[PDB]
């Protein structure tokens, strides 16, 4: 029910969200592959399978600076954007400087870092 | 603004979802002649008779844990109930029964809008960012193993073990009164709960640390107690969490956390069993002590095949992980679905968290 939940996994292709003050917000798609290192991301690759149906591998990334708040909504996104595509994505943590091969393959002209980001949605005590 | 109630057997930890921290963190005590709650129920012991109502995680008096969650909302929080929805937590294989319990009293005494249950353990992994782990949870009463697969846990195979902070605290007081001291009144019980928390650490080589410890006086360490009066504590430091590696101890015949951990990943699927390995998260005041992920470190590697990838994570704020993870998972905007509302519970009745909660 959640906009961002419709419109993931509808076709091939790739879909990237940040984590936004406990949100799932949509990244431009002219600004794909350039990262945050204060931040955390949600990225959805779908193939197309021989048999009609979509293969879904969830990965969620993790920027050295992100705050608690924002790596753990990108585990637990992670989590529910799997039980919405009904348990068939496999999940996979990515920490900045340590992605797999295949995350680095999503990118063609190569993945790039870049210092700053969102602030925490998080209430200091 | 939605609540998050962590109850454990020793500390009640409650605030409001989207703070960093609790706000209120208290003994988990009810005492009686009419009636006192944590803190200023241990103060004016002597008079009443002081009862735990959640013994090793699990609920047991719900007369007593209605006065605690009362206490919580109107003296700690100071909220009405009735205006927030309330993420509570619960150990590892509570019993449902328990569920619907926990479920009722809070629609039908507290008349909540709304509600959530979730399991410790799984909070804590999401608080250290990963939906892949085995938690090492070990808090006053109980210690568990809990390993978890893309985001849900796996109840065949976790484990419980009966010894935590409380036997830790006790174990302390009989072997510093073995030393020379006198460590046995209630009071005097508070005092050495202060030692163990600022002292106490685990060797990486308890023989080796126990050799130096005869031969040395390096590791010794001053503490000043309430009357003013300075005593040292030597090997004591190490040989109190040591317990937890070495249950007999104690006089316990059960296998050490390191044992418990490796028999947890050997009773999951073989394909999972890497994962696992590579991401033993540490959670509970009882993980607090300086060494301990090191040492963890050191015993999982000698149980598993040499060529195993292992990381254990031990987060500073572990002592509150269990609650973190409630705050986080209560504010996001895709949980305004997921709680129990009333209207639900008018529906369905009890039963409903077992549909809702896993
Ligand atoms: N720095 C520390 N070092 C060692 N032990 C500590 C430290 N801080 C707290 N503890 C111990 O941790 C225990 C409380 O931790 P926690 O709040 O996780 O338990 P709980 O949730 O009440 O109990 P359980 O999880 O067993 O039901 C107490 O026994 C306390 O003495
Ligand atoms: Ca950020
Ligand atoms: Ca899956
Ligand atoms: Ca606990």
């Amino acid at each position: 029910e959640h906009p961002e939940f419709l419109k993931a996994g509808k076709e091939p292709g790739l879909q990237i969200w940040r984590v936004e003050k406990f949100d799932l917000v949509p990244v431009p798609t002219n600004l794909y592959g350039d990262f945050f290192t204060g931040d955390a991301y949600v990225i959805l690759k779908t193939v197309q399978l021989r048999n009609g149906n979509l293969q879904y591998d969830l990965h969620y990334w993790l920027g050295n600076e992100c705050s608690q708040d924002e790596s753990g909504a990108a585990a637990i996104f992670t989590v529910q954007l799997d039980d919405y595509l009904n348990g068939r994505a496999v999940q996979h943590r990515e920490v900045q400087g340590f992605e797999s091969a295949t995350f680095l393959g999503y990118f063609k002209s190569g993945l790039k870092y870049k210092k700053g980001g969102v602030a925490s949605g998080f209430k200091h005590v | 603004t939605a609540l998050v109630c962590d109850n454990g057997s020793g500390l009640v930890k409650a605030g409001f979802a989207g703070d960093d921290a609790p706000r209120a963190v208290f003994p988990s005590i009810v005492g009686r002649p009419d009636s006192y709650v944590g803190d200023e129920a241990q103060s004016k012991r002597g008079i009443l008779t002081l009862k735990y109502p959640i013994e090793h995680g699990i609920i047991t008096n719900w007369d007593d844990m209605e006065k605690i969650w009362h206490h919580t909302f109107y003296n700690e929080l100071r909220v009405a109930p009735e205006e927030h929805p309330t993420l509570l937590t619960e150990a590892p294989l509570n019993p449902k029964a328990n569920r619907e319990k926990m479920t009722q009293i809070m629609f039908e005494t507290f008349n909540v809008p709304a509600m959530y249950v979730a399991i410790q353990a799984v909070l804590s992994l999401y608080a250290s960012g990963r939906t892949t782990g085995i938690v090492l949870d070990s808090g006053d009463g109980v210690t568990h193993n809990v390993p978890i697969y893309e985001g849900y846990a796996l109840p065949h195979a976790i484990m419980r073990l009966d010894l935590a902070g409380r036997d830790l605290t006790d174990y302390l007081m009989k072997i510093l009164t073995e030393r020379g001291y006198s460590f046995v009144t209630t009071a005097e019980r508070e005092i050495v709960r202060d030692i163990k928390e600022k002292l106490c650490y685990v060797a990486l080589d308890f023989e080796n640390e126990m050799a130096t410890a005869a031969s040395s006086s390096s590791l010794e360490k001053s503490y000043e107690l309430p009357d003013g009066q300075v005593i040292t504590i030597g090997n004591e430091r190490f040989r109190c969490p040591e317990t937890l590696f070495q249950p007999s101890f104690i006089g316990m015949e059960s296998a050490g956390i390191h044992e418990t951990t490796y028999n947890s990943i050997m009773k999951c699927d073989i394909d999972i069993r890497k994962d696992l390995y590579a991401n033993n998260v540490m959670s509970g005041g009882t993980t607090m002590y300086p060494g301990i992920a090191d040492r963890m470190q050191k015993e999982i590697t000698a149980l598993a095949p040499s060529t195993m990838k292992i990381k254990i994570i031990a987060p500073p704020e572990r002592k509150y992980s269990v609650w973190i993870g409630g705050s986080i998972l209560a504010s996001l905007s895709t949980f305004q679905q997921m709680w129990i509302t009333k209207q639900e519970y008018d529906e369905a009745g009890p039963s409903i968290v077992h549909r809702k909660c896993f």
